[PDB]
């Protein structure tokens, strides 16, 4: 017994093949999942539930593996999925075939490292190529976004609900720009809360100018409906709290026990009049509520809600623009809930809901999802999740690309122009990537169900012409289609990270030459 | 394939998993098709704990029939919404679902791609809903119209006599509910049950009942005229939050501190004691107190000496009901105490059953909250009658909500069917098959009826498949002769949203179900 | 129920087992449907013993695809019968079966009681067979007629080239087979296979080939002119059937006992050699012998010194072919020996392959027994083609057997369909339903043909669903363009009885299949 006592090892071509095989496996289980003609997959969770989604990431997110590079690929998915949302509908699939041809030079006894070098060389050419054939666009023009929005969602089941979602997405993003960074304001996808409520229909689901609380009034008398509410966000609890420093009390005369009892009551009263002093209408706390305080707030005609998640609270704060407070005596009129167009508490059916909309200039809001069932709606928001995602990315970059394989062919021959201009051993790797690129539209045809070879060849033959760069494939016809009229248009950074991530996998995987298990630590 | 990735993993394939789900749902629907319909039969479920059902609302059944097939559980969830939305026709949804896929399979088994048929449904939902939209008969809030739909709903659930008995109760409950703008179905509604003497005698009470009684003998059981204290602040003893253990030197002082401790609560009752004696200077009227928390024994002594009814530990929603019935001003701080804060009822007493106690509140001037008192011979029946009670109430809530009402007995469906069949391939043609298939699925509801009702399916369909003339009427199927019948005249009805929601929901369900390929099972060990 | 009678027993129920069985065939047909049609794919099987298949004829698949579902095993049996009846279309037969049951299910799924539909089938087949009887094309035994039919059949299994090579041999055999009245296909058909040099070079031999060779090196490998000895009596030693203990007293007698023992066989061989020498006084002529039993080496030597070809241990049927080959008079008693009892061949040599020995019979003036020597590159393929061969022959034997012929490729089924769809409810009405599906089920053959050919189904059926005019033709589906085709003009044909029996076979299968309710299993331990 020598090395590690039941830790296996592997080396060389067997290893490299294993990764390639493991890689090749990873893509194909998803190769059907992309396109306007894509499939939609349903999954078995560990814990009993059901998830159905076309977004590959979640599918891969729910995948348990033993092969390491496979686990590597999994993480690769969520990173870009975190990064851009969609294209993971293609991201990994692009990687594996890149590898799939990549192995084709290994038996050529070609050291991968140099094959890596071309891969590096390839990327910059791709990056430069794409920028050349990128398309700047205005951001204020809403309808273009929606087409861009629709284009980005014309792969998911919300295709039939494109118009709403496109509006649904567009409005939500448009109202998110934290301008306190000068002219470098940032939107955030952590305030655009998504709320799934059962019943109703897609059409019933709509964007609400503010936030929703799945709670109910602590006391009946408080109005469930107010025109112009005034709001206080009380981070602190509204009731007596123990003296933190383990204080203790020894009374000697009779009255003190009752007296100290009144004193905490007074302390309660003490807090309230400070609140009523600012003429609020609304009491909000992430904590519980003294009913005795609640009594006086009821006396105050001031509505109170307790025990709310902080995340929503700040959004509530962001909704009416007011700022949260934990110090009632230090309450500031600058944090009044001014800018709440309406307070209401509705009934969805067995649940009270808090309506606070029509803010003057809401920066935060939550979307109310009304559909078929949460898992249906869970799919919906995932389509939303990306749907909002690319939009903000667009608000980062006004540059657009015709995806759908059109840019891809554009890249390919551009490299082919390079490859024949790039004599040397690395040339064959270089043209390999170009040829490797071609599979994504090929998938489309398989997803479409047409003559892939004939279509692609005509496609490639079409794009040998320098005059035309927007020739792509319609998803449903499976015919050569220039993109300008078809309108499937894509943000630059999306495909950027796509290629950007794609290569990083290979080189990372290409260096792999040995296996070691059993760390036991 | 992915077996390469994992050995313990499990995956299906396109034809395979597809075949699974249809069989799953078709298998699912077969079980439940025995249910819906007044001639239908409720089913009895047995817990592994030995508990028992007698229901027909499959939502309970599905929720309680343990299945492992995911799509079925998938079906369970959306239905769980639907019952949370309306309650019945949940039955229809699933039967709608499976037979939809059944016809869908007929075509995909013919090689026809699901996306095409899905799109065939896509329009198919559209045209019907418009037809659904236009055809709803706008009806105003006539009590009897409320009555019959309520009767329509209940006969699916309970005895024709029993339904009729309850049919009166709910609508009278319902009528006493609306503030002409906003019903909530929650507080105005109390569902209370006693294992007592009948199923039929189960009767709505003009007031509210409480699930408990006094905790002292001298409390008078009956109160002729009730003057009401609603409250929630504890009249039990309590000690401050802070470490406050005290000391003494004299047992005489020990008694004094005993006195001091009680005094704060002693003060509390006295205000009530005075205000009571202040308000009820008359001997005749009676005064009662309500606490959602507990009541101290010494406090019990206090009120007993003044004969003031108090109850402790009530459900937090009860006081709302106490308000909406007796107009009592629910309060916490008894210091700011007014006679104006009171509630008044025409009668309050306790009814003792077996070991438990119940407290009766009666004759509010303008009660807005009542109780659906359930008398019970059997526990399961109480539960069994209970959901149908829930089943009816929401329907009436749906009924009042919508100014229209749908003829029941599937009269809608043929109208859609002839309407949908009254669509040339204005569709892209290959889609019309799914449209042709889609309408075919719609006729299932009447089919299961006569299938439940014994009459032969096709011939009954054909005969009822009769728009008569230019007056191709809204025809329900006779529920005892299996004959064409006009539901409107016979007054068999249903809510527009009901029909509205179910198709929409079902449509969404189906397309996705047909739009899955393989079912993967690879999770952590 | 009877679970009461037995705990370990298992029972199904009317609804239950019905679905199970139809589910069973529906799966079964799904796998096999890939095969029939020239574009179809043969399948490869691996034994648990590791053996290998490359087959397409389903009976082989069914017989070797280890399944337990009973109905399939039942269906397997008739398919095997059909294999014992005609050989292919068993393919179609099962595809007919489950698909009928599938269409059958559609109506009972509408609650229709199956008994009615059976009668519809009963009427339906009758009209169909009535049409089937009239529509068969009376055709002579034109070489080309059968040739196309052979090519029609043989393409179902192998390369277009391979069958074309095969086509010539079988038909000429068929031509060289009949005594103008009655074929039996057993003697005159010798199917021998060698792992030799190709698949294609498998050929008819005008003579015969043997599975073994001479047992002596001096034995002549090749002989110009062969005079044939057909026999079965052992020329190995034998000792008589009675216990016959002998002794001797001298070792001289021991040798004298040596010679005596041999003397009997000595005469036996002596009778032949004199006959040979009475026959083959010429040096040029060569003399060959065939025994069904074994031969003594000393006897071998006896022939060896005379340079006599002889063979031992032949299968009991080979001599018939030999008599059907050389006109030789197969005998047992050599005392009654006549030159007229001999057989004559124009050429014989032996072919040595691998370790085995193969022997060659050539140049009968009018051979009446021939051989399908199968040249093979690979063992499975030899087995593979052989099934295709035996199938191909049995096609022809019926083809000659029936002076009529059916144009193939399912042109009949549409013709069946249109005529059957052209049936008013001259039936009692309710049966017209089952007839409708019965007719409906018939179109599967081209459907899968287009399916196996990849062309879209629904449109093509409609296309070919165009009887043109008064000459509403027997129109086939093109097997490579999916287009209307005159099978007769293109010479695509089939055996009438094939079409005859399969309908009958399937129908009887169907009705009983639909006419079971529960599947019992209560057997001893």
């Amino acid at each position: 017994l020598v090395l590690s006592q039941n830790t296996k090892r592997e080396s060389g071509r067997k290893v490299q093949s294993g990764n390639i095989n493991a890689a090749k496996t990873i893509a194909d289980i998803i190769r059907t999942c992309l396109g306007p003609k894509s499939m939609m997959k349903m999954l078995l969770d560990p814990m009993g539930g059901i998830v159905m989604t076309n977004d590959g990431n979640a599918i891969l997110r729910e995948i348990q593996v033993q092969h390491p590079a496979a686990k590597s690929m999994i993480e690769i998915s969520r990173t870009q999925d975190e990064e851009v949302g969609d294209g993971t509908t293609s991201v990994i699939i692009l990687a594996g075939e890149m590898l799939s041809v990549a192995e084709h030079f290994l038996e050529q006894q070609m050291h991968p490292t140099v094959v890596i070098s071309a891969y590096r060389k390839a990327l910059d050419d791709m990056i430069s190529t794409l920028k050349k054939i990128s398309i700047p666009v205005d951001i204020s023009d809403s309808d273009m976004m929606l087409n861009i929005i629709n284009s980005s969602i014309t792969t998911k089941a919300i295709s039939r609900w494109s118009s709403l979602a496109c509006n649904i997405a567009l409005d939500a993003v448009k109202m998110v720009q934290f301008e306190e960074n000068g002219r470098k304001e940032i939107d955030i996808k952590k305030y655009a809360r998504v709320e799934k409520i059962p019943g109703g229909i897609i059409e019933d689901s709509c964007v609400l100018r503010g936030v929703m609380i799945n709670k109910d009034v602590t006391h009946p008398r408080m109005r469930r409906y107010i025109k112009n509410p005034r709001i206080v966000l009380l981070d602190s609890s509204l009731e007596y709290k123990k003296g933190e420093s383990q204080t203790d009390i020894e009374i000697t005369r009779e009255e003190d026990f009752t007296r100290i009892l009144q004193m905490e009551e007074e302390y309660i009263q003490q807090l309230c009049e400070d609140i009523i002093q600012l003429k609020p209408d609304v009491v909000i706390t992430e904590k519980g509520i003294s009913d005795l305080a609640q009594h006086y707030l009821m006396r105050a005609n001031i509505t109170a809600i307790r025990r709310v998640r902080k995340t929503d609270n700040n959004r509530i704060a962001r909704a009416c623009g007011a700022r949260i407070v934990s110090r009632p005596e230090e309450l500031r009129e600058d944090d009044v809930g001014t800018g709440a167009g309406l307070l209401e508490i509705k009934k969805i059916g067995d649940e009270y809901f808090t309506f606070i909309t029509d803010c003057k200039d809401p920066k935060a809001c939550t979307i109310l999802l009304r559909g078929a069932s949460k898992e249906i709606l869970s799919e919906v928001e995932r389509n939303l999740q990306d749907a909002m995602q690319v939009c903000r990315n667009v608000l980062l970059d006004p540059q657009l690309v015709p995806g759908g394989g059109a840019s891809e062919m554009a890249v390919a021959h551009a490299l082919t122009e390079k490859s024949k201009a790039m004599t040397g051993v690395e040339q064959w790797p270089y043209r390999a990537v170009a040829q490797a690129l071609e599979v994504i539209p090929r998938t489309l045809i398989q997803n479409c169900g047409a003559s892939t070879i004939r279509l692609l060849t005509s496609l490639r033959a079409k794009h040998t012409q320098e005059n035309c760069e927007t020739w792509g494939v319609n998803g449903e016809t499976g015919t050569l289609v220039d993109m300008k009229e078809l309108g499937i248009w894509e943000p630059l950074a999306v495909k950027l990270q796509t290629y950007k991530t794609a290569v990083e996998t290979a080189v990372l995987l290409l260096r792999i030459d040995d296996i070691v298990s059993g760390h036991k630590k | 394939a992915v077996k390469t990735l994992n050995p313990k993993a499990e995956v299906a394939r396109a034809q395979a998993a597809l075949a699974v789900n249809i069989s799953a749902a078709r298998g699912l629907q077969d079980v439940l098709r025995t249910n819906l319909g007044p001639k239908g039969t409720m089913k009895m479920l047995v817990s592994g704990a030995g508990d028992i059902k007698l229901t027909k609302d499959g939502n309970v059944l599905l929720h309680e029939m343990q299945i492992q097939h995911p799509t079925a559980s998938l079906i369970a969830k959306v239905a769980t919404a639907q019952d949370d939305i309306t309650g019945d026709g949940t039955t229809s949804n699933v039967l709608i679902i499976g037979e939809l896929l059944k016809q869908a399979d007929l075509y995909i088994s013919e090689g026809l791609h699901p996306r095409i048929i899905t799109e065939g449904f896509e329009a198919a939902k559209e045209k019907a809903l418009q037809f659904l939209e236009e055809v709803k008969v706008s009806r105003e809030m006539d009590r009897e119209t409320l009555i019959d739909v309520a009767r329509t709903s209940l006969r699916t659930k309970v005895h024709a006599e029993l339904a009729d008995v309850l049919t009166e109760a709910v609508v009278d409950s319902i009528l006493a509910i609306k503030k002409q703008d906003e019903p909530i179905d929650l507080f105005m509604i109390e569902i209370m049950e006693m294992k007592h003497k009948s199923e039929t005698d189960t009767s709505l009470i003009r007031g509210l009942v409480l699930d408990h009684g006094a905790r002292h003998p001298d409390m008078k059981k009956r109160v002729e005229d009730a003057y009401i204290l609603t409250c929630n602040v504890s009249l039990e003893y309590e000690k401050t939050e802070v470490n406050s253990g005290f000391f003494y030197k004299s047992a005489e002082e020990r008694e004094k501190l005993v006195k001091a401790e009680r005094k704060f609560i002693e003060d509390r009752v006295k205000k009530i004691i005075e205000l009571k004696r202040k308000v009820c200077g008359d001997s005749d009227k009676g005064f009662v107190v309500i606490n959602q928390k507990g009541i101290d024994p010494f406090s019990l002594d206090a009120l007993s000496k003044e004969g003031i009814v108090a109850l402790r530990r009530a459900k937090r929603r009860n006081m709302e009901r106490l308000t909406l019935a007796c107009g009592g001003v629910a309060l916490n701080s008894f210091d700011d105490l007014s006679p104006d804060c009171l509630g008044h009822a025409g009668l309050v007493y306790e009814y003792t059953l077996g070991e438990e106690k119940f407290t009766f509140i009666e004759k509010c001037n303008n009660p807005r909250s009542v109780t659906l008192l359930i008398k019970g011979p059997n526990k399961h029946t109480l539960t069994q009658i209970k959901d149908a009670v829930r089943d009816g109430l929401r329907a009436v809530k749906n009924a009042i909500d919508d100014g229209c009402v749908v003829p029941g007995a599937g009269a809608v469906e043929v109208a859609m069917a002839e309407a949908l069949i009254k669509h040339k391939p204005s569709v892209k043609g290959r889609a019309q098959l799914g449209v042709q298939a889609f309408a075919d699925a719609l006729l299932i509801i009447p089919k299961v009826l006569a299938q439940n009702s014994g009459f032969d399916l096709q011939e009954t369909l054909v005969k009822i498949q009769a728009e008569h003339s230019e007056s191709g009427q809204l025809v329900g199927v006779d529920l005892n002769t299996g004959e064409p019948m006009v539901a409107a005249e016979v007054g068999v009805w249903d809510n527009y949203c009901v029909k509205k929601q179910l198709l929409h929901s079902c449509t969404v369900i189906a397309t996705n179900i047909l739009l899955v390929d393989e079912i993967m099972r690879a999770g952590m060990s």
